[PDB]
């Protein structure tokens, strides 16, 4: 979103589609990350490993 | 007269006590809880 806020289309959007990696931080790094990533992970309707 | 002498409590049962104490303030600390013991992490951490 901030991306398409900073003058960007779609092609470049495809073309950052993987330039970014360490979004996915540990669930230990906030007192309430682990919440979501046990509702996340820990649901029979919602199955994504 | 001599003055006194303290009083005397059960060192061993006192030296458990404070060993679990700060055993569980270590585990409440790692788990990273938002409710302290005494309010804050001074109240729990300083006084054991």
């Amino acid at each position: 979103k901030t991306r398409y806020a900073l003058k960007d289309t779609d092609e470049e959007v495809r073309e950052f589609l993987q330039n970014n990696l360490h979004l996915q931080g540990k669930v230990e790094g906030s007192p309430s990350l682990r919440w979501q990533m046990a509702l996340y992970r820990g649901l029979p309707g919602r199955e994504e490993d | 007269a001599p003055a006194r002498l303290s009083p005397a409590i059960p060192l061993e049962a006192l030296r458990d006590k404070a060993l679990r104490m700060l055993g569980e303030a270590v585990r409440d600390g790692g788990q990273h809880a938002r409710d302290p013991v005494g309010g804050s992490v001074e109240f729990q951490f300083v006084p054991v």
